[PDB]
């Protein structure tokens, strides 16, 4: 199961 | 000096740290729990430039095309960092391995970085800005967002 990365 | 003239020459500083691909003061460095990570090597004031995260720009549907290969190969990691830029979502794409610094910077929600969104001449880059000092050898990280359930699941890490 892969994350992410966010610019919130 | 006017306030416009203080921010155009600061813009100008700006593009050329990112156009240069200048990533002076850091070094790759393993660090225990987390695989590879930067740490940096000279002092940095807050609000310092600190390094892009480069990759490749991709618009989100590229991104999601992406995503479903990656997930093939349990054994690639996960470097996609999502942002939106006026009315779209894109993607900077990091997964590739290449020499650029900023793809290596791991997760903390009490860091040292913060990531801005710079736009060049309508080209949207991501860049991470000291959010305080940072000392010599210390560990360079950033909050990467990701606050979904599965995700935290399965990357406990990303709860603190
Ligand atoms: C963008 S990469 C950062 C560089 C990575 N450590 C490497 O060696 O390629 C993201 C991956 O780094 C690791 N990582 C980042 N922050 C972490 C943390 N706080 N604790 C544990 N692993 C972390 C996880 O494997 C995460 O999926």
């Amino acid at each position: 199961k892969r994350h992410r990365l966010v610019l919130r | 000096k006017s306030k416009a003239e203080l921010q155009s020459e600061e813009r100008k500083r700006i593009d050329e740290l990112i156009e240069s691909g200048k990533e002076e003061g850091m070094k790759i460095d393993l660090i225990d729990g987390k695989g590879r990570g930067v740490i940096a090597t000279k002092q940095f004031s807050r609000g310092d430039f600190v390094v892009e995260y480069h990759g490749d720009l991709i618009e989100i549907t590229d991104a999601k095309k992406r995503e479903a290969l990656y997930a093939q190969d349990p054994s690639t990691g996960c470097y996609m960092y999502y942002f939106q830029y006026l009315s779209k979502t894109y993607c900077v794409d990091a997964t590739r391995e290449t020499n650029r610094l900023g793809r290596l910077i791991n997760h903390s929600k009490s860091g040292n970085c913060q990531t801005k969104l710079h736009d060049i001449d309508g080209v949207p880059h991501l860049i991470l800005i000291a959010s305080r000092d940072i000392a010599a050898g210390e560990e360079l990280l950033y909050d990467y967002g990701d606050r979904s359930k599965a995700s935290i699941e399965a990357h406990p890490w990303l709860k603190h």
